[PDB]
């Protein structure tokens, strides 16, 4: 999971 | 303020292969000099502005069978099917025409594109 | 000897929710207590467990209406619905509990994993 | 495109  | 899961749109695209080699839910044949390719109308849709057109309009949309035109080689069909469910484009000295041909009448600009540069590299 | 574009996966997702956006082609209904959602049965069973069981079963693969259990919350739904077809999940400390008991009931393992890792840094 |  990321900062998108 | 999303997360995003980096790999989710690859999972999804490799699901669906999973469902069309198990004939899952598949809702479309594709009909190509008597070949005859079984598919998803909404993949077939996402990948290519032919059959978006094709499946968009309302009495097309309600069609299980689609003849493309008799000019449309099987094996150039089959190599853009296969990358419409997996992101791979098996691209040959052999095919590439084939391959060009099918991927300008199914509207698959990235395709078109890679096989214009890999056809004026060879020139 | 494949080459590979990058983008595709993503693509064909991005073009898959402007489908759902536009309800084109959707083929069931998700009731959740009176709230109804459109979907794409093949994009449901390639992001969740219970969705792939349910459309897999002979008799279920037919039906155009699905009720989930009353005690799921919408708005959980809503959500997972969502991150199903953009990757993206709005996770906030006010849902974080309903998404992840939704994403549980869905069979959504990347989902509740991440929602697992949330909850465990606040404590 | 990339060699995958
Ligand atoms: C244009 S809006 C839109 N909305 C939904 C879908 Cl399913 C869709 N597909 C589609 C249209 C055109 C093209 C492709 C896919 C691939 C390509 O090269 N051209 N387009
Ligand atoms: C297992 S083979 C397979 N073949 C095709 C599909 Cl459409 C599918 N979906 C699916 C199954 C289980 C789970 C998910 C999707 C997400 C998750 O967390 N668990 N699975
Ligand atoms: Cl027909
Ligand atoms: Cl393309
Ligand atoms: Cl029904
Ligand atoms: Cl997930």
């Amino acid at each position: 999971w990321v900062i998108p | 303020s999303c997360i995003q899961f980096t790999r989710h749109a690859s999972d999804v695209l490799l699901n669906l292969n999973r469902l069309r080699s198990r004939d899952i839910l598949t809702d479309v044949v594709i009909v190509v000099s008597r070949e005859q390719f079984r598919a998803h109308k909404t993949v077939l849709m996402a990948c290519s502005g032919l059959f978006y057109s094709i499946f968009t309009d309302q009495l097309k949309c309600n069609l299980s069978v689609i003849n493309l035109d008799p000019e449309i080689n099987p094996e150039g069909f089959c190599i853009l099917l296969d990358f419409m469910y997996t992101s791979r484009l098996n691209l040959r000295e052999g095919n590439i025409m084939a391959v060009m041909a099918t991927a300008m009448y199914l509207q698959m600009e990235h395709v078109v594109d890679t096989c214009r540069k890999f056809i004026k590299a060879s020139e």
